[PDB]
């Protein structure tokens, strides 16, 4: 079957700049390659059909091109409403196949995260579980590493992280990591730390507390 | 009006079946192919198959062939997608989309899927409706700004809404997307960044609403 | 060749204007049968494989 | 396409595509060309019983 | 033996019809297409059409369609070419040729015409057998070092005429020209010889003319 | 319909030399272009089939090539038996079409014709016709112009020309032109001349006689 490979996974640019997106088919799909835009909470919106043809209601800044196996989507000058996910989709053969997507993110200066740690509440501890939350507030770029350490032992498989969508006013991201333990496991240790690694920080930052202090 | 209107959100148990509908409007129903494309949460797009509105002849992805059935009702100008033997992996937003117009003339230069429905979320879970448990997020022990929050844990299904000070506090708020736990229940956290000076004087309350279980909670942190 | 070439079929195809007819049995890209008629005019049109006039025109062509 | 493709026709064998080509401005005889699943192409007798069986089983 | 043997030369009158045969040998008759290609005197090759030696289904050039008919006889492994409403312009050498082998497998790639018959000359003329008149070709006066002498072989039908000099002993310096067709419908050729001026009077020069169709034998000392 | 253009019309070369023949199709004939040789009094003989493929009984010196609309026949080193006419023939579509032909002639130096004029014989004059023959002996190249003049009046429609095949030993051509008149027309004039124009002659040569002298 056909595999459409989009490149790069993420594109960081400012309004007014030119955006160039790649889609490489595993084998020939003639010129039956289409381009779609997707905003959070909405259905994909067709931009360009049959490699380079125009779509009713789609602004002129959008254009496409392609040379047999390699396709390109060009956005002449970025408007604020252009920051979104873009897919390429083939319909030459069945099954129809789509690429992995390219996220077009607003470029901004590097901003270090403000890091906060929260112990579990006594009301939670009474129920038999302990959730320890670490917050990374308003940072740029998106790439960030959170490492939980329980009595200096590195943790894994017992945490889940969540990231906000890029902020409308300051173009940063925020992240929360939650380490879930049983009261039994939680009560067997003292030091609970959250180590944060980001480009904005000159060496990693740790936030900790001691159980019952 | 030129539209593709789909049926509402569905919560199904593993092994069960779902039937999603797509009602065509304001155009020649037989002139366009109708596709079914699904999007798993945080993933790409996957084509499941299509149907010819006239003949009702359907074409399926081999991955879904054995479990999927597409049908049409010309009298209502509606198409259906029936997915059987539901698994966790089938939790996705299901979209219907039109490709054309086309006639009896065969072609080699195809149009794109120019019109999509609003989508149908289908949730596959063995879990039952359950309201959350709200917990405060307060620091252990002053460094200019402080962070405070609410942990909204163990609810099903999505969504939960979170406001601060009954909507008066919006600036500096971060309500995180929910995470699915190994228990089959959801969990989210909402945080606020406030000045260290304000603590003790200014009050900070999170207002939680889980409409499926009819759970309304106010928690001062 | 790699998907269903026909969405719709034609009603009244004049057998005295059809140059050739292709019969495509169900394949790994189209689960249906498709009947495509190439005219003298060069143009291509689709016909329903189950239709009686179609099964007749095809039968008349083998003679 | 622009002359006759079939000089002779199959004797006794076993599907996918069957093109029935009527005599035209380049060829004077009826040609029954069968594209197999195997990819191979064959010339068949238009009056043959196995031919009338296949063009029908497909229909 | 792998062969294409054709029928003999034909003399036909304008408005009449000719039927040329082509007998296939030493191969699978059914495996090769048979073409009919004609060549007008001094011209190129013109395709007239072909026939399938199985079905007898024939294909014709639109230029000849209305006047030509090709047929086959499987029992004799022979093909025929019938041309009607004969005109002067149909005077040509008619060749049959095979293209293949081909089976029940179609192809977008073809063989060439690898085997041709010996050809059949068809002459379209209202004329009848007639022997020539031989005339000397001698200079006005006596000269220069070399002299040219010859014989003019005029008004004969059909071709050919043979010309030798000194009963075949004189071959060097001889030029027997190709025959020309006159407005009368009769042929005309000339044979010449270049000889030394000194030899005239002493050495004899005699042309020997033979027109086998009319049984005309002539010896002329020039 | 298809038109195959052969170039040049004539190719003049010596034994041992390499021969290159062109055939240009009016439109695509795929690769269904074949090469044939023809000797005087014989049927065409297939040399190369499907642009470059080999033919049973054909010597190795023969090869072909082509680029869809342009074709070439190559004879590596010419043997004496290779001097003949060569045709290219297309069988991609019907009707089959052949090119005009290319004659491969033995090359030699320019040789002026030896010109001779012959009056009609008295034996012919007695019958009511007069044939005046003009001979052009052993010349090279083939191109030659003969002009009959009766009392300085240029003639036309009343002459026919014949040319020999290139000579086996000296590689020249010979030509005869015959002027036919009735005895009535013949007897009404005195000067009968033959004007010959060839590359080998520095200005035209005239041979004449006066009737009854």
């Amino acid at each position: 079957e056909i595999v459409l490979t989009q490149s790069p996974a993420t594109l960081s640019l400012s309004p007014g700049e030119r955006a160039t997106l790649s889609c490489r088919a595993s084998q020939s799909i003639s010129n039956n390659l289409h381009w779609y835009q997707q905003k959070p909470g909405q259905a994909p919106r067709l931009l360009i059909y049959y490699t380079s043809r125009s779509v009713s209601g789609i602004p002129a800044r959008f254009s496409g091109s392609g040379s047999g196996t390699d396709f390109t989507l060009t956005i002449s000058s970025l408007e604020p409403e252009d920051f979104a996910v873009y897919y390429c989709g083939q319909n030459n053969e069945w099954p129809e196949v789509f690429g992995g997507g390219t996220k077009v993110e607003i470029k901004r200066t590097v901003a270090a995260p403000s890091v906060f740690i929260f112990p579990p509440s006594d009301e939670q501890l009474k129920s038999g579980t302990a959730s320890v939350v670490c917050l990374l507030n308003n940072f740029y770029p998106r790439e960030a590493k959170v490492q939980w350490k329980v009595d200096n032992a590195l943790q894994s498989g017992n945490s889940q992280e969540s990231v906000t969508e890029q902020d409308s006013k300051d173009s940063t991201y925020s992240l929360s990591s939650t380490l879930t333990l049983s009261k039994a496991d939680y009560e067997k240790h003292k030091v609970y730390a959250c180590e944060v690694t980001h480009q904005g920080l000159s060496s990693p930052v740790t936030k900790s507390f001691n159980r019952g202090e | 009006q030129v539209q593709l209107v789909q049926s509402g959100a569905e919560v199904k148990k593993p092994g069960a079946s779902v039937k999603v509908s797509c009602k065509a409007s304001g155009y020649e129903f037989t002139s366009y192919w109708i596709h079914w494309v699904r999007q798993a949460p945080g993933q790409g797009l996957e084509w499941m198959g299509n149907i010819s509105p006239n003949s009702g002849s359907a074409n399926y992805n081999e991955k879904f062939k054995s479990r999927v059935t597409m049908t049409r009702d010309t009298s209502t100008s509606t198409v259906y997608m029936e997915l059987s033997s539901l698994r966790s992996e089938d939790t996705a937003v299901y979209y219907c989309a039109r490709e054309g117009p086309y006639s009896y003339y065969p072609s080699r230069e195809y149009y794109g899927s120019d019109l999509w429905g609003q989508g149908t979320l289908v949730t596959v879970s063995s879990a039952s409706t359950k309201g959350p448990s709200v917990f405060p997020l307060a620091p252990c022990s002053s460094e200019s700004t402080a962070a405070l929050g609410c942990l909204v844990k163990d609810y099903f299904p999505e969504p939960v809404t979170v406001s601060w000070n009954s909507g008066a506090l919006t600036s500096g708020v971060h309500t995180f997307p929910a995470v699915l736990q190994s228990s089959g229940l959801y969990s989210l956290s909402s945080v606020v960044t406030v000045p260290s000076s304000s603590l003790g004087t200014k009050t900070y309350t999170c207002n939680v609403d889980h409409k499926p279980s009819n759970t309304k909670v106010d928690k001062r942190v | 060749e790699l998907r269903c070439q026909c969405l719709q079929t034609l009603h009244g195809i004049h057998p005295k204007n059809i140059q050739s007819v292709n019969v495509k049995a169900p394949g790994p890209h189209c689960a249906q049968t498709e009947v495509i008629a190439t005219l003298k005019n060069g143009q291509k049109a689709c016909l329903n494989p189950a239709s009686p006039m179609v099964k007749k025109i095809i039968g008349k062509m083998l003679n």
